[PDB]
């Protein structure tokens, strides 16, 4: 039967592009029926519209477009609101599209309710700031179960404990600890150790070499920006947010775009990619694959969006896919 | 007129490596006198504070890289940044520049990594006062923020380049990254001869991937753990390249742009010595003796051009003295 999505369009190109996956996901007559709740912050103690949160509770899956960043950031709220520990960013070469590195096909996962997150910044003394963060026992040991449970699920072979041990003693110490303790249990799952550096001198040069890569908090999203870099940047990338009580949403890294909002050139790759990924966790994989395979078919032809340097339009780019989908 | 300058043999490839210094160096005829001073792995810091001693004497060092371990007590803090610390060698400059031998992904590539080296990081304070909850404590100044502003853009100037691009995270850290980029205004006023830009360093890491060409002088708080440092040496041809350098008011010691020890190819003569040829090269420009410097760099560049000189870390098959007898081959020509 036809399960039910909650759906939050963003701002800017966030409607447009929200719009043509559902043109898409309708071409491929999945089983899916969208709940468009808008979400804005209300009331400090901001939070979100209480039929917002009930109607993600209830749905467990949320899908969504760029958010503009104004008090909190919604997207914070979202965090915070559904527990979303998980952040998942499968990155993978597209065969239509060129880049210097071809054989890429990594999954980043990254815990997502420390590190930055729990940062509070003061000044002390003029001229002089100093930043506060933390890691906790229990949220290291939550992400590398995670790691591990999302390696086996999704026939990944390799798991790699990203960290900086060497300066953060105790922090990142605590998070090898972990990964360790899990690794025992799962014996499954090859498990090593690498320095964020090294890492990051070897992604550049082989990143082949790697397949799933978990990390804590304590730099941001930068390694996984790192490898949205290779093949071919923000406009292709799938994210998801893994949370509490069941609850995922799946969204865009990229930006909202204003300046070029109207007139539908924005690349709805990155956001349908996102729901391939959201079809796959809820279970209906020949749909993810059809959606997909329409997808990287429709780039690798060339119909592109101007950003990837087609001089077609959404609509059509959209409409190509749609097309493809059908048979 | 000789110089005497602290060597430090350091762990792994690094005593190896320091003998092929030496060699190169009498066949240069350089003015040089490299005084030995060792750094072992026991927790006692005496190894540590003698080194200080030795290098307050001489001024300036060249060495290589101690084995560090994350496995050991959290009282037991890093010997190389005790040492930066210590003598206040609050500039490291890296160079990452593409050489013409050694084919990779990019071409084209000019890079001058300034990057602060007495703070951030390296204030990091670690407390479990909670069981189970690690706090971190880290510090960031208007102080020390202006002086590594101040030594990028007197770098640029001098170099004869034409950009500094400010890397930071001020976008999620307002009141930290924002004064070190604010400091780096109030210093970029005084050089209407460079262009001032910024970038946030995950935007950074990803036109380095896609196009690194638009950078020319970069200089960032110590933060985000040397990425865009090891994302620049993988770009060029890796870490057996590219040669680093840490600058104070007085001191000064050189180095390679990595702090690896290669334990696994150490004593068989197969390590890449490019990377610590050319931080000797920047140590004797730093000696003012800069027509030796300028001798032995040609030599290093020049060999580099033959891939049959190439070690097997670019992919090569020769060795670590061959590709010595091959650099002191290009200086005896000069001579
Ligand atoms: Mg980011």
């Amino acid at each position: 039967g036809v399960q039910t999505v909650t759906l939050i369009p963003g701002d800017g190109i966030g409607p447009e592009i929200s719009a043509a996956v559902m043109k898409i996901f309708d071409a491929a007559k999945a089983p899916i029926q969208w709940e468009e709740r808008n979400v804005t912050a209300i009331q400090g103690k901001w939070m979100i519209p209480s039929e917002a949160k009930e109607s993600m509770d209830k749905n467990k899956m949320g899908l969504k477009g760029p958010l503009k960043t104004p008090h909190p950031s919604m997207n914070l709220l979202l965090r915070k609101t559904f527990d979303l520990y998980a952040n998942v960013r499968p990155c993978v070469s597209i065969e239509g599209y060129k880049t210097p590195y071809t054989d890429v096909n990594i999954v980043t996962i990254r815990e997502n309710t420390e590190g930055e997150y729990s940062g509070i910044e003061h000044v002390i003394v003029d001229g002089v700031v100093q930043s506060i963060k933390l890691i906790t026992e229990g949220a290291s040991k939550r992400i590398a179960e995670f790691a591990f449970e999302y390696a086996r699920n999704n026939h990944r072979s390799n798991v790699t404990a990203v960290h900086k041990a060497n300066i953060m003693r105790m922090s990142d110490g605590l998070f090898l600890q972990k990964c360790r303790e899990v690794a025992e249990s799962c014996k499954d799952i090859k498990f090593n150790e690498m320095y964020l550096d090294t890492v990051c001198l070897n992604m550049v040069q082989d990143p082949s070499q790697f397949d799933v890569l978990v990390m804590p908090n304590l730099y941001g999203d930068i390694l996984s920006d790192l490898c949205a870099g290779l093949i071919g940047g923000l406009g292709v990338t799938p994210s998801g947010n893994i949370g509490a009580n069941g609850v995922a949403i799946f969204e865009s890294v990229h930006g909202t775009a204003p300046d070029i909002a109207g007139k539908d050139m924005a690349n709805p790759t990155a956001l349908l990619l996102s729901a391939v990924m959201m079809l796959r966790h809820m279970g209906l994989f020949d749909h993810a694959a059809r959606i997909e395979a329409a997808c990287f078919a429709t780039i690798k032809d060339g119909s592109l969006t101007k950003d990837l340097g087609g001089n077609a339009k959404c609509s059509d780019f959209t409409e190509e896919i749609c097309r493809r989908v059908k048979d | 007129g000789r110089h005497t300058v602290t060597m430090i043999p350091g762990d792994g490839i690094g005593p190896e490596l320091m003998l092929h210094v030496k060699s190169v160096f009498r066949h240069a005829c350089v003015p040089v006198d490299f005084e030995e001073v060792h750094v072992s792995s026991n927790a006692d810091e005496e190894d540590i504070r003698n080194a200080i001693m030795a290098i307050r004497r001489n001024r300036v060092a060249l060495k290589g890289n101690i084995e560090t371990n994350h496995n050991l007590p959290p009282s037991h803090k890093s010997r190389n940044n005790i040492l930066r610390t210590s003598l206040d060698l609050y500039a490291n400059v890296i160079h990452c520049k593409s050489l013409p031998g050694v084919v990779t992904r990019h071409k084209d590539i000019d890079i001058l990594i300034v990057r602060e080296n007495t703070e951030g990081e390296y204030s990091s304070l670690e407390h479990e006062s909670v069981a189970g909850v690690v706090e971190s404590l880290k510090i960031i100044t208007k102080a020390k923020s202006l002086r590594i502003a101040e030594y990028a853009f007197k770098l640029a100037q001098e170099s004869g380049r034409k950009k500094v691009t400010a890397v930071h995270k001020a976008n999620i850290m307002k009141l930290g990254d924002g004064l070190f980029l604010q400091c780096c205004r109030e210093v970029a006023a005084r050089y209407p001869q460079i262009t001032f830009e910024n970038m946030i360093v995950d935007n950074t890491t990803m036109q380095l991937v896609s196009r690194p060409q638009q950078f020319d002088v970069m200089v960032m708080p110590n933060l985000y753990g040397n990425i865009v440092n090891n994302v620049c040496a993988g770009l060029v041809g890796g870490p057996g390249l590219v040669a680093g350098a840490n600058y104070g008011h007085v001191y000064a010691v050189f180095e390679t742009a990595t702090r690896n020890t290669g334990k696994s190819i150490a004593n068989k003569n197969i390590a890449n010595p490019t990377a610590t040829l050319l931080a000797s090269c920047m140590m004797l420009d730093h000696l003012k003796l800069h027509s030796y410097a300028t001798s032995i760099r040609k030599a290093v560049l020049a060999s580099m051009d033959n891939e049959n000189m190439h070690t097997p870390d670019i992919g090569g098959q020769g060795t670590t003295s061959e590709a010595i007898q091959d650099v002191i081959r290009h200086i005896r020509v000069i001579n």
